[PDB]
């Protein structure tokens, strides 16, 4: 999938068909994600897009646990470039599938959500401010809060 | 706007490449093999 | 908001069947690589306009 | 005779682009290890700064040499320019030839040996 | 001035005056150093004058003394320079002969003219007659 | 010891090299248009007033730049003013990026005026202007040709 | 966006039309950068004349909806041939065809 | 003046690639996963979060300052352009650039013309 | 003016790729096309000569 | 190739004296049709107890070679074996009595498999072994999908001879850029065909320059048959 010119939705369908068929495929496959983002600096500007939309498509059509995002580390100190525009086109491209509201909720509403460092970094007023700034730049701003008291 | 001259003139034409309706003259596979 | 389901009209597949019927007729007046190239031109002329509709 | 060498060096590059000569044998592998270029036909109103400004487009001249006369003169018309890289001299002899600055046209050639006070042809 | 002295070397060495060791000691080494270049094979009035002087230089000095100095130039990446060397070889060997060339030189010239025949671009026939 | 040598080099600009690039038919013109110089997209006209009443009308929507001077030989807009230099002040339109109150960003046509460093200087709003900077012209502002008061108003 | 960036800045589009791989977009961006822009921009009114050319010269066109010098090559099938080779092996015909009495051909890549 | 500096740079890169590095480099290599995290990778909203504006420091090969940012014409050999190089030439770069682009076009059409009746 | 006539002539020339062609009509068609190639203005004013006064 | 069965490393002990260590060795068997490299380990423990260690390896090798012939199937055993310089025609003749139809020949095509000990994936495998593992590797990585075995051999022996005459510049030539990554299941880098033949041209220029530096011979003064004789390793 990573290498076909423009992305073909056919892969997040075969992929999903496995990824919920046998128990194993979902586990192995997710391993491929966590493995995947934490490098993602090799392939860039194309394969990065095809693979990003590849995962967004799985999440949107589910057949993949909503917590794969525990690996995504939102920092702006520790995020690096191609990582950053991996996750960009990732959400921005997941945006319209779920629409903003149905994403905004399902991102948060799930209660048990605090597995990640993506959004919830309510930590020091740095990577907190950096989240807000990022998601405003990526042009979603569908979640922005005031932790500045 | 200052376009580069390397992008210019890379393909000529005013034909089609899908020449008329003559379906015998191998329109596919634009570049070579070896 | 909605979904769009697609199929091929019967006149298009009838036109392609009569198309390959006349390439079968023209098989007797040309060679083998010519009619295979003609099959290929007809198959691109179908498929590149019927991309998601062929499935 | 004073400016037909402009036409000669132009016809050399036209014959190179006509015959399809690759860059390995296109007249610049014979003049290697030398960043010195000779100028011809310069007007007498040119200072060293204007020559630097008109030939620093492809790289700054490291070593300038105008032919300033001893006592009674100011200039003759020749110049030596030593750039950084030899490809700058390639681009200067291929691009700055045939242009004109205030009347008289100028010419660019290579030196390749050493600077001389007067050996060339006025 | 290169063209003028290239014409001067032809007519100033043909009658009785200059001898062999005089020329092959101090006339021809700067001649092969500074004039056998790529820019002189481009202009046709300089292309013809070089070989037209080199013919009389081979008449005065000899065959293998010039050829063995330009026999390694048949494996160049330039077509017109190899064509100049090929015209030099054809005119010297058609005017003088081939008795002066020994066993230590003929495989070099044969391999050079075969390599020039393998990698020619234009439809000229000067290499054929050579 | 009196001089090092009587000759010496120059390293100064001759008129000729600057002149060949910028031609009024009999002389060089200072002021090459800045890269964002473009045609004015608003309706604009410069009206001269001798004393507050209409003299000609100059339509400014045609060109990116306009020159002020003493005669229609050199400058686009000339004045019968003996104490105006041949090149006096230049009217220049440009595209600049802008931000509105809402935070919306984009490209705006702005006209500017810059003194040429003319012999008698220039004034805007009946206030002296400094030379060598583009001043932002605003609607109805008065241009005048010499450091005190003059026989013509430009609006 | 990159055109307005190059207008706002003062750079040149050297190779920044390569992130879109020189052959993307439904008009196929390399149609703009060609030899005949100023002439083929005056060929307006197309895609309908070719459909009326079924009422002309007898070769029936299966490409009435496109021709490459205005909307571009909308498909690049190049790797299907290579994957056909890798699916049938690189020796897909050499074991079958007598290459050996063709000549002494040891390479089979310079074959023409 | 700078070709010998380029030779010194390529020889010190030659020495660091020979005397310490193996024959083949892998994916990890302890250098390439650093360069991949140090790529430009356009499409990054975090660029304006850490950078104020594209200013002009002393960005030059030497200590001396560099020419400002208008657009100079390309010349096939990426130069050290400085001290007022304003686009004066005879038109030899653009002509042979059009020549090589036309050559790359006519080889594409010549392959088509050769592959017609095969 | 020439920029449309060359488009029309190449639009006519595209329909002639095979050379197992007919005896007189389309060979003099391509002959008139190449005569319009060698002289654009002659065919350009010949179109105007057909275009003012000829309607039968 | 059985030259590197015995090889001695260079070391310095706690004392100032210099001695030799009979460390482990290699046996190279190469198939030029497919690219299979049969690499046999010779452990250090057989280098103790036996006498004339510099003369008994020629008799210890052929038994393991015959065991390899007996282990492999019928269609994969060779009809001809081209050995290195002659010391093994009669040992292979007396050890191949169970397979009489195998021809043993010593030709003029010597090949630098000792330069195969200069690459790192072979080097850490030959230095760290506690068993005669008999590994089976591949040198024609992904070339058979695009080129033949002929161009593969004509590339491989040139790169190996360039690594033999000068490991330094033949090592830096094989990585021409900083984007010349190598997958773990292969040993050669992955790069396009134009820079394949570019690396071939500059490595044959390396070999000709090493010849002209060693024997003080003008490179352009050699005929291309003589350039062929240098580039294959003919005894000149």
């Amino acid at each position: 999938c990573a290498q076909q010119r423009t992305y073909e939705k056919f892969f997040g369908l075969l992929a999903g068909r496995f990824c919920m068929l046998k128990k194993e495929y979902m586990e192995s496959f997710e391993g491929i994600f966590k493995e995947q983002y934490d490098t993602i600096h090799r392939l860039e500007t194309n394969k990065l897009r095809n693979v990003a939309k590849m995962f967004a498509h799985l999440l949107y059509t589910d057949s993949l646990p909503w917590s794969v995002l525990e690996c995504i580390k939102l920092s702006e100190e520790t995020t690096t470039s191609s990582s950053r525009i991996f996750v960009k086109i990732f959400f921005q491209e997941l945006c319209e599938y779920m629409g903003l509201p149905k994403l905004n909720a399902r991102l948060k509403d799930e209660t048990l959500q605090p597995f990640f460092e993506g959004l919830l970094p309510r930590d020091n007023p740095r990577n907190t401010r950096f989240a807000i700034n990022f998601f405003t730049s990526i042009g979603l701003g569908g979640l922005t809060d005031e932790l500045r008291e | 706007v200052q376009y580069d001259q390397r992008l210019f003139n890379q393909s000529k034409g005013m034909d089609s490449g899908f020449a008329g309706g003559e379906d015998e003259i191998y329109n596919v596979y634009d570049q070579a093999w070896r | 908001t909605a979904q769009c389901f697609l199929r091929v009209d019967d006149e298009s597949m009838q036109r392609f069947h009569n198309r390959v019927r006349q390439i079968l007729m023209a098989s007797g007046s040309t060679t083998f690589t010519k009619i295979v190239n003609k099959w290929n031109t007809a198959l691109i002329g179908l498929m590149t306009y019927f991309r998601e509709a062929v499935v | 005779n004073p400016l037909t060498k402009v036409k000669l060096i132009n016809e050399l590059n036209e014959r190179e682009v006509q015959l399809g000569v690759a860059d390995k044998v296109s007249w610049h592998s014979e003049y290697k290890d030398s960043a010195w270029i000779f100028l011809g036909g310069l007007p007498y109103e040119l200072t060293e700064g204007d020559i630097i400004c008109v030939f620093s487009q492809y790289g700054e001249i490291v070593n300038i040499n105008l032919v300033r006369d001893k006592k009674t003169g100011k200039s003759k018309g020749f110049c030596f320019l030593c750039y950084e890289d030899q490809r700058s001299t390639i681009l200067a002899v291929d691009n700055f030839n045939g242009i004109k600055i205030k009347g008289r046209t100028i010419r660019v050639d290579h030196v390749s040996n050493y600077r001389a006070p007067k050996d060339s042809e006025e | 001035m290169k063209k003028i002295v290239l014409k001067v070397v032809k007519q100033c060495c043909g009658t009785d005056g200059v001898e062999a060791n005089y020329i092959k000691t101090e006339i021809l080494p700067p001649f092969f150093k500074h004039f056998w270049q790529h820019r002189m094979a481009l202009d046709r009035r300089n292309y013809r004058q070089l070989v037209d002087t080199t013919v009389e230089l081979a008449n005065k000095v000899g065959a293998a003394e010039i050829i063995s100095r330009i026999v390694d130039d048949l494996k160049d990446e330039a077509e017109q320079y190899r064509k100049m060397v090929m015209e030099t070889i054809e005119k010297i060997m058609g005017n003088l002969g081939a008795a002066d060339i020994d066993h230590k030189l003929e495989e070099q010239l044969i391999d050079g003219i075969l390599y020039a025949f393998q990698e020619q671009t234009t439809e000229d026939s000067v290499m054929l007659n050579g | 010891k009196e001089v090092p040598a009587k000759e010496k080099p120059s390293f100064e600009l001759s008129g000729a090299l600057l002149e060949d690039t910028n031609t009024f038919r009999g002389v060089v013109i200072k002021y090459s248009e800045p890269p964002e110089a473009r045609i004015p997209k608003k309706r604009w006209r410069l009206y001269p007033f001798k004393n507050d009443e209409v003299l000609p009308v100059m339509y400014i929507h045609r060109q990116s730049a306009y020159l002020l001077g003493r005669h229609r030989r050199i400058a686009d807009i000339p004045i019968d003013h003996p104490s105006c230099s041949k090149q006096h002040a230049v009217f220049q339109y440009r595209l600049v990026e802008y931000t509105r109150a809402d935070g919306t960003v984009g490209r705006r046509v702005k006209p500017y005026i810059i003194d040429l460093g003319s012999g008698n200087g220039t004034f805007l709003n009946n206030k002296r202007i400094e030379p060598q900077r583009y001043y932002e012209l605003k609607e109805k502002d008065v241009l005048k040709f010499g450091f005190s008061s003059r026989e013509y108003v430009l609006l | 966006l990159k055109r307005q960036e190059a207008i706002a800045q003062n750079r040149r589009l050297t190779l920044e039309d390569l992130e879109d791989s020189w052959d993307r977009g439904i008009p196929r961006i390399n149609t703009l950068f060609q030899k005949d822009r100023h002439t083929l921009a005056y060929d307006k009114g197309w895609r309908v004349r070719t459909d009326f050319k079924q009422y002309q010269v007898l070769k029936q066109n299966p490409f009435w909806w496109t021709h490459q010098r205005h909307d571009g090559k909308l498909w690049n099938l190049n790797n299907y041939r290579t994957d056909m080779i890798q699916a049938l092996g690189g020796v897909e015909g050499i074991l079958e065809h007598t290459l050996f009495k063709g000549t002494y051909f040891p390479t089979w890549e310079g074959l023409f | 003046g700078l070709a010998q500096s380029r030779q010194q740079q390529q020889n010190v890169e030659d020495a660091m690639k020979e005397m310490q590095k193996p024959l083949a480099r892998y994916i990890d290599d302890e250098d390439l996963d650093r360069m991949l995290r140090e790529q430009e990778r356009e499409g990054d909203p975090m660029a304006n979060f850490i950078k104020k504006n594209k200013a002009k420091e002393n960005k030059n090969k030497k200590v001396r300052p560099r020419y400002s940012g208008p657009a100079p014409p390309p010349n096939r050999f990426w130069p050290g352009y400085r001290w007022d190089g304003v686009d004066r030439s005879n038109g030899f770069e653009q002509k042979r650039f059009a020549r090589l682009a036309s050559k790359k076009a006519v080889e594409e059409l010549a392959y088509k013309w050769s592959v017609e009746d095969m | 003016d020439t920029k449309l006539l060359i488009l029309a002539l190449e639009r006519l020339k595209e329909a002639y790729s095979v050379k197992s062609r007919l005896n007189q009509s389309q060979r003099e068609e391509l002959g008139l096309i190449e005569q319009a190639y060698d002289n654009p203005h002659e065919a350009l004013s010949r179109i105007k000569r057909h275009l003012l006064t000829q309607r039968a | 190739d059985d030259t590197n069965v015995y090889r001695v490393t260079i070391h310095k002990t706690f004392e100032g004296n210099l001695t030799t260590k009979p460390i482990n060795g290699a046996i190279f068997i190469f198939n030029p049709r497919t690219g299979q490299l049969f690499l046999k380990i010779i452990h250090t423990s057989v280098w103790a107890g036996q006498k004339r260690l510099g003369q008994l390896a020629k008799w210890k090798t052929a038994e393991e070679v015959a065991a390899l012939i007996r282990s492999l199937p019928v269609e994969e055993q060779p009809k001809q074996i081209i050995v290195t310089r002659k010391g093994m025609l009669d040992p292979l003749e007396v050890h191949l009595l169970d397979f009489p139809n195998i021809v043993i020949k010593g030709s003029e095509l010597q090949l630098p498999f000792q330069a195969c000990l200069k690459v790192e994936k072979f080097g850490d495998l030959i230095l760290k072994a506690t068993e005669p593992q008999m590994v089976l590797f591949n040198l024609y990585d992904d070339w058979l999908k695009t080129i033949s075995s002929y161009t593969a051999f004509s590339r491989l022996i040139l790169i190996l001879r360039a690594l033999h005459v000068n490991n330094d510049r033949a090592k830096v030539i094989l990585k021409p850029d900083k984007t010349t990554i190598t997958e773990p299941h292969h040993i050669w880098p992955t790069l396009t065909d134009e820079e394949w033949i570019k690396v071939e041209v500059q490595l044959k220029d390396l070999i000709l320059a090493d010849y002209g530096k060693k024997n003080n011979v003008n490179v352009a003064s050699l005929t291309q048959s003589e350039i062929r004789d240098i580039i294959l390793g003919m005894e000149i």
